[PDB]
């Protein structure tokens, strides 16, 4: 099997279509990754999710409750 | 207080089970005190390796040779060995300097965000954050910011100001706000809806310059103290 | 005008050394680590040459992207909005930067992990929920906001009553609008603004050229041809010959490792800045003077340009 990247020569995985986050990554945007029976996928990443926000200049959005998360640096 | 008690304990834990069944947290320091075992090996290494003199001993070329020959060849050994060093040392200094820069980040935080409460933004972590607690890992410190992550949202009608008599009356601090009926000045990180009161509002201008100022009554505290 | 990321570039400890020569191989065996203690640096650089490059833009959980109809209270953002029309969208001005800034022995250049029109996703994603959600999206999900009462929290944050604002609006729109115009002639004339990014790109440039030529050199060899030495000789004595080439194409090699090793971390400090500002400035507002620009801060947009980033204070 072959694909062909804008990084290089990529062989032995398969191109998917999809979009997911990025896992190995590798170059130009093309993030490998094991997720599929199961092979080695190519996809480009998506960064991120995809959100748009709905804003118009009346709208205000106000937290009504809270968490609190413990991080670690 | 209560429900703060249980998400702050809560998260506590589960600092825990990141570090229990993880090895991904610890890379930092992890990586750290693999490249100086990492460039020792290097630095060990170097050693055994002829670097062009007949052999990698020191006194095996000197039972061969006679010196002065030898004395060509440890050379080869020593000025291969020596610049080996150099690129160690070096190496040294230059990550030394990569750790230096970070210690200043936690001498600063260490500062800033546990001694202090950190006003700039995503510093000391995701969110609005608390305060902090620091704890030892070898070589290196691992801080747990305490963080306040807002969480439920409510879309809200919102307006600039509001016209009371042609008087602009503008909240002091925080948003009016309004689910649609009812007008509400609240704070603008958690939602606590107040009936806008001219203790809420500060009046400023007239209304005819506002954009997108909005009718509305602006309650007197002191109008009802008085009838009586 | 910050840097953020340097060119990520590999070199082939071996055949920059011995070209298509294995005499000359054996004798970089004797060396040992010194082959790849090198492929360990250089590539310790071009790991994070994408860590920088991913504090920096991707501080934001999802890609946000505007409303479709744009009222904002008066402010024109088309410049910085990005371009539907170019297939890389790069909001009006980021195409004028890239117009400013601007495969031989084993040196490579790797293709950065981001492509531009990532980065400009990012860089649209942050400018487009800075907009709306304000700081809110970098303490968590995006609460959108009329910007108009938006700018009205960042002039409580410099100490000037709300009511300034709203009365002030339409002036303050023409000072801002008219304002983004000059960093359009700013930019457009002078070559001499982005400097900086012009200097790394530069840098790294100069000293690959200064790299290279180095295999034209004679370092004592008779010859800097290594098939030279190799054909009129006998082996015994090309031992020797080689010995200097090697000496000196690897002594030639570890200063220019050890350069980019420094400057790296000139970079890797930049970069922790620039991830500063992005995170203080572009998301909250700033209280720390002088900081985010002369004179108090309301906020900051992003823009990207050839390996860096671009404030609009
Ligand atoms: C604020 O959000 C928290 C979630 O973090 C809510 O916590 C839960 O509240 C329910 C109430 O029906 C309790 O039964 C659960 O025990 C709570 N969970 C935890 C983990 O404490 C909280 O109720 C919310 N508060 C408001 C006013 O909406
Ligand atoms: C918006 O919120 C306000 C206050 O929370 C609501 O005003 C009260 O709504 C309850 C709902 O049944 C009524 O019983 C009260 O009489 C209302 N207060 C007054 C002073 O009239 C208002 O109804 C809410 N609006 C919506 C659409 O939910
Ligand atoms: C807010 O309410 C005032 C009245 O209290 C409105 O002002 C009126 O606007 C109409 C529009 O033509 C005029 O014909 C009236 O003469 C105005 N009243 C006065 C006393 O001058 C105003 O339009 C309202 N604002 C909004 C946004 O609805
Ligand atoms: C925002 O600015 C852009 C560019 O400065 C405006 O686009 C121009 O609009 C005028 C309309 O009078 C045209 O004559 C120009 O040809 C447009 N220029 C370009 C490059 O398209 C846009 O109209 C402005 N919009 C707002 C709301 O201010
Ligand atoms: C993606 O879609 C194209 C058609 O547009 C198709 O040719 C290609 O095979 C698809 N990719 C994969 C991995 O199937
Ligand atoms: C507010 O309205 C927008 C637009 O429909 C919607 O996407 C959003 O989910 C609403 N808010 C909440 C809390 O559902
Ligand atoms: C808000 O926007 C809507 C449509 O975008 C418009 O009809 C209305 O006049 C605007 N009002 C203000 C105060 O911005």
């Amino acid at each position: 099997n072959v694909f062909q990247t804008r990084a290089g020569c990529l062989i032995g995985a398969e191109h998917v279509n999809n979009s997911y986050e990025c896992d190995i990554p590798i170059g130009a945007g093309i993030c490998a990754s094991y997720q599929t029976s199961q092979s080695i996928i190519a996809y480009t990443m998506s960064l991120g999710a995809e959100n748009s926000v709905a804003y118009s200049n009346n709208s205000i959005a106000i937290p009504t409750n809270f968490t609190i998360s413990v991080t670690t640096e | 207080q209560k429900l703060i008690a249980n998400q702050f304990n809560s998260a506590i834990g589960k600092i825990q089970d990141s570090l229990s069944s993880t090895a991904s947290a610890l890379g930092k320091l992890q990586d750290v005190v693999n490249q100086n075992a990492q460039a020792l090996n290097t630095l060990v290494k170097q050693l055994s390796s002829n670097f062009g003199a007949i052999s990698s001993v020191l006194n095996d070329i000197l039972s061969r040779l006679d010196p002065p020959e030898a004395e060509v060849q440890i050379d080869r050994l020593i000025t291969g060995r020596l610049q080996s060093l150099q690129t160690y040392v070096t190496q040294q200094l230059i990550r030394a300097a990569e750790i230096r820069a970070s210690a200043n980040l936690a001498a600063t935080k260490m500062s800033e965000c546990v001694l202090g409460q950190s006003k700039r933004v995503d510093f000391c972590g995701k969110g609005y954050h608390l305060m902090s607690f620091p704890q030892s890992a070898p070589h290196g410190v691992v801080f747990l910011h305490v963080t306040y992550v807002p969480a439920q949202e409510k879309n809200f009608t919102t307006a600039p100001a509001i016209c009371h008599d042609g008087k602009a009356h503008f909240p002091r601090e925080g948003v009016f706000v309004s689910n649609g009926t009812h007008w509400f000045v609240t704070q603008r990180n958690f939602y606590e809806p107040q009936i806008i009161t001219t203790d809420n509002t500060f009046v400023s201008g007239n209304c005819d310059v506002v954009i997108g100022i909005v009718n509305n009554t602006v309650y007197d505290p002191l109008q009802p103290e008085l009838d009586s | 005008i910050l840097p953020v990321s340097m060119t990520k570039t590999s070199v082939d400890c071996t055949m920059y050394i011995c070209g298509d020569s294995t005499e000359c191989s054996n004798l970089l065996l004797q060396y040992g680590s010194f082959c790849t203690q090198l492929n360990r640096a250089l590539t310790g650089i071009a790991v994070e040459q994408d860590k920088n490059t991913q504090e920096v833009f991707a501080q934001v959980k999802q890609i946000y992207k505007t409303p479709p109809i744009k009222d904002f209270g008066g402010f024109n953002f088309s410049q910085i909005l990005p371009d539907p029309s170019k297939p890389s969208k790069r909001s009006f001005i980021e195409d004028l930067l890239f117009n400013k800034v601007t495969k031989f022995n084993g040196l490579t250049v790797l293709p950065p992990l981001l492509t531009d029109e990532m980065i400009a996703q990012y860089t649209s994603a942050l400018l487009a929920g800075t907009i709306t959600s304000g700081w809110t999206f970098g303490a968590g999900a995006a609460l959108q906001i009329p910007f108009a009462m938006q700018m009205a929290y960042r002039f409580n944050g410099i100490g000037v009553t709300q009511n300034v604002l709203y009365e002030n609006q339409k002036l303050i729109a023409n000072q801002f609008n008219s304002a983004i115009g000059k960093i359009q002639d700013s930019l457009s004339s002078t070559a001499s603004a982005l400097g900086k990014l012009q200097d790394v790109v530069n840098q790294n440039a100069q000293a690959l050229n200064t790299l290279v030529k180095q295999l034209s050199s004679n370092f004592g060899a008779i010859s800097s041809v290594l098939n030279d030495i190799l054909s009129r000789l006998d082996p015994p004595e090309a031992e020797v010959q080689i010995d200097r080439l090697i000496t000196g194409r690897l002594q030639s090699l570890q200063t220019y490792v050890t350069q980019q090793l420094i400057r790296a971390a000139e970079i890797r400090a930049s970069a922790n800045l620039a991830a500063t500002k992005m995170s203080e400035c572009v998301l909250g507002q700033s209280k720390r003077v002088d900081f985010c620009g002369k004179g108090y801060h309301l906020m900051s947009f992003p823009q990207s340009a050839p390996h860096g980033v671009v404030f609009l204070h």
